């Protein structure tokens, strides 16, 4: 067992072995940016393939060009934490290398005229930190992936719903990454149509004329031909029999043999069987049979040149005779079979007004741009721009693969522009679907939806920046003299920087991070959204896209999703899910070879898995892979059934590959209703971290990975031995094997103390290790918020009883003991920030001072002489934190106030009080102050003091490492001059810096005795560089906005104890509000005197079917009951053998579980450390669909001498009597949610009104009123309460004279009103008169 | 209007009026230079389009957009719709003398009683307390009464107890589906911050204690107090108005 | 309107084409109308040219240094007093629309949170009236003729 | 799906049973949120059509009305006569099933005692008063409306009945989902809207399309009613 895991081992109840480990849970964000910023010698990725798609930019006339050669990214100015303190973006500069080549066309192409090479600066790129976030303007942000529809071709139909006849109508769409849309469709009368960008509709074959096709070739590539001979004036026809399937003869079919089928008899399969087995060649038929068929070719008279029949004309014996009277011995006709070979394109050709290429182009032009007649070049260019130019159209590298695979071609790669074969193949397959071959595809399959991530949505915006730069580089290459021009003078960098920073800062997918928990961030970085640019809209998404689809299995979690109007649109990735190179989700499976499950893993996509038979994870194995039985439950083709043990191709890797990470932390999920597991998974992400952290007694084994992979702890990089521990830093001394041969080998970890998070909670680390103990690579060295020894701890485990108590737990209410509020188990620290900004005015600058006019000198005690509060003060609402005065314009005085000034002689002064104060209700301790002043402004006493002390302990943190480098170096030279003798103790009595002038050895030793003084100054080569750089970064000014002179920021800290009104919940969807804190001696107690912590209602369980909260309560008792035994043996002072035996009996208990703990390989101190860690209960592990069973729970309850039924007898605390029946008592795990009642309470008597309508403002942050909405007026006029309503409308909201007259009536003790006309009615009358309408009030 | 920082903010009707003014001035210039008619016609077309976009923006063509690529709002979009004057400012408003908070259960109350926190009641009842303070001579002027209330002296809590005596209070929970969604109670001052509701009225409200919140309103005049006592008090509302059945059944 | 002036000032005897003379007046008219219209708050022409020159300098200093220059590094090259360089940098901002969506939704706008600042609080109205009454009562103690002079004074 | 879930929550489901049980859960959760909007929009249209109707007068003085009977279709009696006349006002002087059994000044608020009196006799049709036949213009009268269903007495003049009607209809809208005749009990058989003929096999046939067949109780109150298809041969 590992070092940090051998401290407290959690007992495992799971049965199935594990083949694949849980991957790194942040790979989706970290593998996607690394493709965008990396060097790729082959393109297709990121910056390289964005520079290879604009350049080279060639002159407008053809004279000169610009050529890209390479790029590189620089180093950032500040690191992440400096960026967060100062409030600036964390980015790196991009420096590209170009060359400018001028060349002439007088000489043929001569291009060695000149060459000018230079390196240009193109902007800043924000960088991703090592946890997957971006710092932008000082705040951490997350970019969320997007699930959207792939490019390519999609065949669909409306199912008998558009037309009244109940006929289905088919259509086909082509959709590019960038370009215009092209779609074909059918109509009731079976004519193909086409449209472009959902514009007005045109017949299909128009676009076949604009590709230079004639009616001959149009009918050639769509139809089949049958030939007729004239030989003896007798029409003969060469036939293959199968063409006559499903018909009925109107004539006699004669042949060499049998006279097969005649009047009334229709042709069955055995008839064409005769005709094929006898190989019937040309058959004579009546000449009335061919009359009505259409002709393929265009036939003209040879002598006179007059045409007899054109292509696609129906025949009659008139024209057949006319044809045979001219000498034509053959006729081609189009083979039609009215069930499979219908006439569609040939009857389509007969509604076109077009006859050749020019008329078709003119008609397309008339469609796209109505209102002007085109010319022979405008039409051709417009049609050549739509789908056939690489700079206005691009099917992405994935759109081409999807296009090729949806038409059964065999090539994967190709071009991004359309072709003639492509449009012809799309028409062909739409027609085949119309004739009952193949089927439509569905749009919610996870083979028709893909994921794009940060490193692709950033590249797609860098490219539009580059395009806007090229469109202005092209001009300067035309208009002027290219002799004295360098490439720096041609590239403006602001379009690119604007395009990048707008995406990273104001997009819809770039979001303010959720930072309550480790789990809150882990979940926010794995979310998948369907909204955003290029996705759906909330109001216009239907029912079918919000549902669960059979292809979600293993790729998307079916449980965790919001509950408002966003319910189906936002999803979460599963535990083992991955992504393809094209952006399609895939899942791992094990391969089954000859009835033997093998340990080899294959990732499969949603299209590939439908072809195989895949077994389940709940399947037993005969110790070599063989299935133990002969009917296995399996999935195939989207369904589930029983199968033999030889029809099986794959198997699942684990029982938890179907759930997300937030729902794999619920114990006994298999016993919960799904409507409640949804709520439990949602509410786990709102828990607040408490003062002390406490592991769960019943977990699922999934807490260690969520804690470590969130980057909220300090993990050791290299093994070693702890050399220094403090409350604020740790120093590790590395081993010799992991040691790098060139440096000192000392790791330093600096912990984070009392920092505020995005949600005003407290981030704080504290060390786990003690001084002098060994440490291996990957071990946890310090804990973050909500972590205990390296495991996620979101709440505290309470002692609960399920029973009613006097109506205090009536509807989801909770009743709490006073011992819970007096042990500080649910107390939380909140940190809040306030700011005071000093600006310029038209009358002169404001000043931050301590000479505040018209305030008593008691209220100025907590300020220092610079005008700012001290660190360590205790402030409450109303106190002054930063004193400030503003210059004031001269004021008028009322006559009465003038006489008052004349009598009492006092005069006012030129300045006004604008100080910063504590908001009401808040009471806190000041813990931090920061001052930012402008370059060119006098720094003040307090700013200089902050300067001094941060300089001081900024210097002190650097002199610590030179002692490892300098002093040891002396011990190196101590043994190289003494060579030739031993002068050790004589050498130990003189000072050390004098160790250069000792008894000198031979000249070899002497020249290296000067080499030592070379290295002894190499040390001062390296030191002062670093120190001066740090001092310069400390004492330098900053970049405050235009107009502001300085800024002061104060940080308060507040403690919040639990109280009636606070919301509380568990992991099973059970939630409720605290209703009462009641004394310790009113609580129900058991026969041993021990009272209970929390009392819950039993009426909540049956009608919600979250049974997992009962079983947990029974298991948490069995765990606690074991600790109480170990605890006793440590008070009773038993020897180590008794503890060894009892703990080994406790770890060996259960059915054939996969875990094996043998303590006989432990030392005695290790057993005692484990026992001291277990003396408050033994922790248990219960995976989601692999957990513990009631037999094992009861066996463990017996091991701790507890009742097997799980129910005990309780007494009433107020009367001492017994309750009639036994009660369920156990240990549950509860969580305090960030819905505190201090935030939510609000009230307003009067306040500020808005500008136009002059009604109260809204919100608690604005001290606003409450909306008396539209459907509350209905209730009030259903009661008949007319005066209540008239006062809600006039004098409380909106009447300007009445609302100030009412106040002075209320102060004088007269409850009466005088209502007038509201203000918004007058606003309405003005805005109607401004439309030209005369509206007025008649009297 | 200026914001904090020197930046300004403006309406869209300014953007739409400037275009009209300086396309009308140009036409008054061209009619004096005696230009060709092909140019005066183009001016008259542009003037027509500008006035149309000032009155109703997206009606006769493409919608004119602003420098952030959003269509400008017009004189007709300020009257009509879910966010026009009619439905947003005239048929429902924001009001003074009101608050809200989380609710919890008190099982010891009578049917005509609710529990109200002390701090909410001190804020909602301020002018009543000022007048009562300066009637007893405990304060000389209204501005000293303000500081007495702000310091929370001991006599303030004794004036508050006789101000709320026989003063009803309207409670309301959204969505208000029928008229039993607003009812009048008599308040009982408590410590703490959550409101306490009688267990028998949670069925007309459709309320429960998994986190719901409620709003509080104060009637000011004599007639509103009479109507809150006679018409809306919870002890007159035992029957349903849809069918004649009782509504207070135990759950 | 500029082409209609180039046509009025042309002289064919000088031998040049019409394009060469007309382009000057066309560009002049368009440039003069961009600087007079197209801003909500109008800036004079000399300030427009000062703004444009400072933009042109900061472009090349940004290309050359790799950073954005502080107003000191712009004052040293533009050769103007630094306070004027600080004064110019505030005049180049266009007012925000009051329909700007603020939140996740698009039903909350910037113009909803803008407060009226020219209203008097009702405590101040009550104080004014009480002081008027108190003064009227104290002015009744002394003589009528000796209070008429204070009322007039 | 073909194979059902053969397990319960006390025993625990499979991965597969849980997966196929999530479909219906999300379907219900999604229908709720997208039904609330339709319900609110319907309530708003009802309030807007009904908002200006108020009880204006005391008595208009008509003799018109509507005929209230129980509903017996679809099986047993689904709605008794008592639940449909309690509170209404009688339009004419109804008489217990003999002749001249007057209970009425012919304006009689049918409170509970009158309903008991009607049920100790057996009468199954009463002519009552209604608002769709009121003679008052710009309002209704108090007698055509009847009882205030939340106070228990005659409605007061000045009451806003339109907003109450709209709110009462709209409030429950969130719970809405969005070969031979046999005879049960013994009684007379009655036919209406009929025209008959004797058959060749000694049975009854009728040449009516729209006839009705009723079952008569001990006292003569109709307990069941069907209609026969045209051309059918009546067995008895
Ligand atoms: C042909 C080519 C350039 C200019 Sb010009 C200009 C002229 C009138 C009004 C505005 C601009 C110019 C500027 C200085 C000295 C001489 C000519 C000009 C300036 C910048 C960019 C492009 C053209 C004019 C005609
Ligand atoms: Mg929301
Ligand atoms: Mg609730
Ligand atoms: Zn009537």
């Amino acid at each position: 067992y590992s070092y940090t895991e051998k401290k407290r081992i959690r007992k495992d109840f799971g049965k199935r072995p594990q083949v694949l480990d849980v991957p790194y849970l942040l790979s989706i964000q970290l593998d996607s940016f690394q493709k965008f910023i990396e060097q790729d010698p082959e393109g297709q990725y990121g910056l390289e393939a964005a520079f290879r798609s604009v350049f080279p930019i060639q002159s407008y006339s053809g004279n000169s060009e610009l050529q890209y050669v390479s790029y590189r990214l620089g180093e950032p100015v500040f690191d992440v934490q400096e960026c967060q303190i100062r409030g600036v973006t964390y980015s790196a500069p991009l420096r590209v290398k170009l060359r400018l080549v001028i060349y002439e066309r007088e000489a043929p192409e001569g291009t060695v005229k000149d060459i000018k090479e230079q390196e240009v600066y193109m902007g800043e790129i924000p960088l991703m930190t090592d946890n997957g976030t971006f710092v932008i303007n000082g705040t951490e942000r997350v970019i969320v992936s997007q699930l959207h529809r792939s490019p390519g071709v999609f065949f669909d139909s409306d199912k008998g719903k558009t037309h009244s006849s109940g006929k289905v109508l088919y259509n086909a769409r082509i959709i590019p990454y960038r370009g215009s849309w092209l779609d074909f469709e059918f109509d009731p009368k079976d004519n193909l149509f086409v449209r472009i960008d959902r514009r007005r509709k045109l017949p299909a074959t128009i676009i076949l004329r604009a590709l230079n096709y004639t009616t001959e070739q149009i009918l050639d590539l769509f139809f089949e031909k049958v030939i007729f001979e004239i030989r003896d004036n007798k029409l003969q026809m060469e036939l293959v029999p199968e063409r006559l399937r499903g018909e009925t003869a109107s004539f006699d079919i004669e042949a060499n043999g049998k006279v097969y089928v005649e009047k009334g008899r229709r042709i069955t399969a055995r008839h064409i069987r005769q005709l094929e087995k006898d190989d019937v060649k040309l058959i004579e038929v009546p000449v009335e049979y061919i009359a009505g068929k259409v002709v393929a070719k265009d036939y003209i008279d040879e002598s006179t040149g007059e045409l007899i029949c054109a292509a696609n004309m129906e025949l009659s014996l008139d024209l057949l005779a006319k044809l045979s009277q001219s000498g034509h011995k053959r006729i081609e006709t189009l083979f039609t079979n009215d069930l499979d070979h219908g006439p569609y394109i040939s009857e389509t050709l007969r509604v076109d007004p077009t006859n050749d290429r020019l008329s078709a182009l003119v008609e397309i032009y008339r469609m796209m741009r109505p209102g002007e007649p085109p010319t022979r070049e405008a039409a051709e260019s417009l049609f050549e721009n739509l789908f056939f130019s690489e700079d206005r159209y691009d099917l992405s590298a994935v759109g081409r693969m999807k296009f090729n695979r949806s038409l059964l071609r065999e090539e994967i790669e190709g071009s991004g522009i359309l072709s003639k074969d492509d449009i012809i193949d799309v028409m062909k397959k739409l027609i085949d679907i119309r004739n009952g071959k193949g089927e439509v595809d569905d749009i919610d399959h996870l083979g028709n939806r893909r994921i794009r991530s940060v490193g692709e949505m950033a590249e797609n915006q860098f490219r539009v920046g580059l395009v806007r730069v090229e469109r202005a580089v092209k001009e300067r290459l035309s208009l002027g003299d290219l002799d004295t021009l360098m490439p720096q003078d041609m590239i403006n960098a602001k379009p690119i920087s604007a395009a990048v920073k707008e995406f990273f800062g104001s997009s819809q997918l770039s979001q303010f991070m959720d930072q309550n928990n480790p789990l809150s961030e882990i979940t926010h970085k794995r979310r998948i959204s369907a909204l955003g640019p290029g996705g759906l809209t909330r109001e216009r998404a239907g029912f079918e896209v919000r549902d669960v689809h059979p292809t979600h299995y293993g790729r998307v979690c079916p449980i965790e999703t919001p509950e408002g109007p966003n319910i189906g649109l936002i999803n979460s990735l599963s535990v083992y899910a991955q992504t393809n190179e094209y952006g399609f989700l895939e899942t791992p499976y094990r391969k089954v070879t000859d009835g033997v499950v093998t340990d080899e893993i294959h990732y499969l996509s949603a299209i590939e898995e439908g072809n195989y038979v895949i077994a389940q994870a709940n399947s037993n194995l005969d110790e070599e892979g063989h299935f133990v039985e002969d009917l296995v439950t399996c999935r195939s083709k989207g369904e589930s059934s029983l199968f033999s043990r030889d029809q099986v191709d794959y198997m699942d890797v684990s029982t938890q590959q179907v759930v997300s990470v937030g729902a794999s932390l619920i114990p006994f999920l298999e016993h919960d209703d799904a409507n409640r597991a949804l709520m439990g998974a949602n509410m786990q992400r709102q828990a607040v971290p408490t003062l002390r952290a406490d592991k769960p007694l019943v977990g699922t084994g999934m807490e260690r990975a969520v804690a470590v992979d969130s980057g909220v702890t300090a993990v050791a990089k290299r093994g070693g031995v702890v050399q220094y521990v403090d409350a604020s830093r740790i120093v590790i001394k590395v081993n010799e094997d992991e040691m790098y041969p060139g440096e000192a080998g000392i790791d330093i970890y600096n912990l984070t103390k009392y920092t505020r998070s995005n949600q005003n909670t407290c981030i704080n680390q504290m060390p786990c290790v003690s001084l002098g103990e060994p440490v291996e690579r990957g071990d946890v060295l310090a804990d973050g918020p909500s972590t205990d020894l390296g495991e996620l701890a979101l709440g505290q485990n309470m002692r609960v009883a399920f029973m009613p108590w006097n109506g205090y737990n009536f509807e989801d209410s909770i009743l709490v003991s006073e011992r819970v509020v007096q042990e500080d188990r649910f107390t939380t620290i909140h940190i809040q920030e306030l700011a005071c900004v000093s600006r310029d005015t038209k009358l002169g600058p404001e000043e931050i001072t301590a000479d505040i006019p018209n305030v008593g000198e008691a209220a100025l005690s907590k300020l220092d002489e610079s005008g700012i509060v001290y660190i360590g003060a205790e402030v409450t609402g109303g106190d002054i934190l930063v004193g400030k005065v503003t210059p004031k314009g001269e004021t008028q005085l009322t006559p009465e106030e003038k006489l008052l000034r004349a009598i009492f002689g006092e005069k006012a002064s030129d300045v006004k009080d604008s100080s910063l104060r504590v908001p009401n209700g808040v009471s806190g301790t000041v813990i931090d102050v920061q001052v930012f002043t402008r370059d060119g402004v006098e720094k003040d006493k307090r700013a200089l003091e902050i300067e001094e002390m941060q300089l001081k302990q900024a210097k002190k943190d650097l002199s610590e490492e030179l002692q490892i480098l300098e002093a040891g170096l002396f011990s190196r030279i101590r043994a190289v001059l003494v060579a030739g003798g031993v002068e050790a103790e004589k050498l130990d009595k003189l000072p050390r810096d004098r160790w250069l002038e000792l008894g000198l050895t031979d000249e070899e030793k002497q020249n290296q005795l000067e080499q030592l003084a070379e290295q002894y100054d190499e040390l001062k080569h390296e030191f002062e560089k670093k120190l001066e750089a740090k001092r310069r970064k400390i004492t330098q000014g900053d970049d405050l906005a235009p107009g502001v002179l300085k800024i002061v920021k104060v940080y308060l800290a507040v403690k919040r104890r639990i109280q009636p009104g606070d919301k509380m919940a568990g992991r099973h969807g059970n939630k409720g509000v605290i209703s009462k804190i009641n004394p310790i001696e009113d609580m129900p107690y058991d026969e041993n005197g021990t009272p209970v912590d929390i009392v819950l209602n039993p009426l909540g369980v049956p009608s919600r079917m979250n049974i997992g909260q009962i079983l947990e309560t029974h298991l948490g008792m069995a765990a606690k009951g074991i600790g109480d035994k170990i605890n006793a043996m440590l008070k009773q002072q038993q020897e180590v053998a008794k503890l060894r035996e009892f703990i080994q009996r406790a770890y060996d208990l259960g059915a054939d579980v996969r875990q094996k703990v043998d303590l006989s390989t432990f030392s005695d101190e290790e057993v005692m450390r484990l026992a001291e860690n277990l003396r408050k209960g033994m922790p248990i592990a219960t995976p989601v669909f692999d957990g513990a069973k009631e037999a094992e729970i009861k066996e463990l309850l017996k091991l701790g001498d507890l009742p097997t039924s799980g129910q005990i007898r309780l007494y009433d605390g107020r009367t001492g009597e017994q309750f009639e029946r036994p009660v369920t008592v156990g240990y549950m795990y509860m969580l305090k949610l960030n819905h505190l009642v201090d935030d939510k309470m609000h009230a307003r008597s009067t306040g500020s009104y808005s500008l136009v309508t002059q009604q109260p403002l809204g919100g608690k942050a604005q001290f606003g009123g409450q909306r008396f909405g539209e459907m509350e007026v209905w209730a009030l006029e259903a009661y008949g309460a007319a005066y209540t309503l008239q006062e809600m409308l006039t004098v409380k909201s909106d009447d300007v004279n009445g609302r100030t007259k009412m106040y002075k009536n209320i102060v004088d003790g007269n409850h009466q009103m005088e209502p007038g006309m509201p203000e918004s009615f007058n606003v309405l009358l003005k805005e109607i008169r401004s439309l030209g309408i005369n509206i007025e009030l008649e009297d | 209007v200026p914001l904090d920082g020197g930046r300004f903010a403006t309406s869209d009707l300014n953007d739409l009026y400037r275009r009209v003014i300086n396309r009308n001035n140009r036409l008054k210039r061209l009619l004096d230079l005696a230009a060709p008619d092909i140019i005066v016609r183009n001016e008259k077309r542009m003037l027509q389009e500008a006035v149309d976009a000032l009155l109703d923006n997206g009606r006769r063509g493409r919608a004119i957009t602003g420098s952030n690529k959003r269509p400008l709002k017009s004189l007709a979009d300020m009257i009509k719709g879910k966010q026009g004057r009619f439905r947003q400012n005239l048929l429902g408003k924001r009001v003074d003398y009101s608050g809200r908070s989380v609710i919890t259960v008190g099982p010891y109350l009578r049917l005509h009683q609710c529990g109200l926190p002390k701090k909410m009641a001190l804020e909602l009842f301020k002018p009543f307390i000022y007048g009562k303070l300066e009637l007893r001579g405990l304060a000389t002027t209204i501005k000293a009464a303000k500081k007495m209330v702000e310091r929370e002296e001991a006599v303030v809590w004794d004036i508050l107890d006789e101000v709320i005596r026989e003063h009803p209070v309207l409670l309301n929970r959204a969505p208000t589906l029928h008229r039993l969604g607003i009812q009048a109670f008599e308040p009982v001052l408590i410590e703490g911050k959550a409101i306490q509701l009688h267990p028998l009225v949670c069925a007309a409200y459709n309320a429960d204690f998994d986190g719901d919140q409620m709003a509080v309103h104060v009637p000011l005049t004599l007639e509103a107090q009479l109507e809150a006592r006679a018409l809306m008090m919870s002890t007159n509302n035992i029957l349903s108005p849809a069918n004649g059945e009782p509504i207070i059944v135990p759950s | 309107i500029g082409l209609m002036k180039a046509v009025d000032k042309f002289e064919y005897r000088r031998g040049y084409k019409f394009s060469t003379y007309a382009t000057w007046w066309i560009r002049q008219a368009i440039t003069r109308s961009i600087a007079d219209q197209a801003r909500t708050i109008r800036i004079p022409v000399h300030m427009i040219e000062t703004i444009n020159k400072l933009n042109r300098i900061s472009r090349q200093m940004l290309q050359e240094m790799g950073r954005e220059p502080t107003p000191e590094e712009l004052a040293e090259r533009m050769l103007m007093p630094e306070d004027k360089i600080r004064k110019v940098l505030k005049i180049a901002k266009e007012p925000i629309s009051m329909e700007t969506p603020i939140g996740d939704d698009e039903d909350s706008h910037l113009g909803d949170f803008i407060e009226d600042t020219t209203l008097e609080l009702p405590l101040d109205s009550a104080t004014t009236e009480s002081l008027r009454a108190a003064t009227h009562d104290v002015l009744a103690g002394l003589t009528a003729r000796e209070a008429k002079v204070l009322r007039m004074r | 799906i073909e194979t059902p879930i053969t397990a319960n929550f006390r025993e625990g489901l499979n991965v597969l049973q849980y997966f196929i049980s999530t479909h219906g859960a999300r379907k219900g959760l999604a229908d709720t949120a997208l039904k609330t909007a339709n319900s609110g929009y319907l309530t708003r249209r009802l309030v807007d059509v009904a908002q200006d109707l108020v009880v204006t007068e005391d008595d208009c003085g008509t003799h018109e009305g509507i005929m209230m009977t129980p509903v017996i279709e679809g099986g047993d009696v689904k709605e008794p006569l008592r639940d449909r006349v309690l509170g209404r006002v009688t339009a004419e002087d109804v008489l217990k099933p003999g002749t001249a059994d007057i209970l009425v000044p012919r304006n009689t608020l049918l409170h509970e005692q009158w309903c008991d009196l009607l049920e100790e006799n057996s009468v199954d049709a009463v002519k009552v008063r209604s608002v769709v036949s009121c003679d008052t213009d710009f309002g209704v009268c108090a007698h055509c409306y009847g009882r205030d269903l939340a106070r228990g007495h005659i409605i007061n003049k000045g009451e806003a009945i339109g907003v109450i009607a709209a709110q009462s209809i709209g409030e429950p809208g969130t719970q809405l989902t969005m070969s031979s005749i046999q005879v049960k009990n013994k009684g007379s058989i009655k036919l209406s809207n009929v025209k008959s003929v004797v058959n060749s096999s000694g049975k009854l046939v009728i040449t009516s399309r729209n006839t009705e067949l009723k079952l008569i109780d001990e006292f003569g109150r109709t307990k069941e009613s069907y209609k026969v298809p045209y051309g059918a041969v009546l067995a008895k």
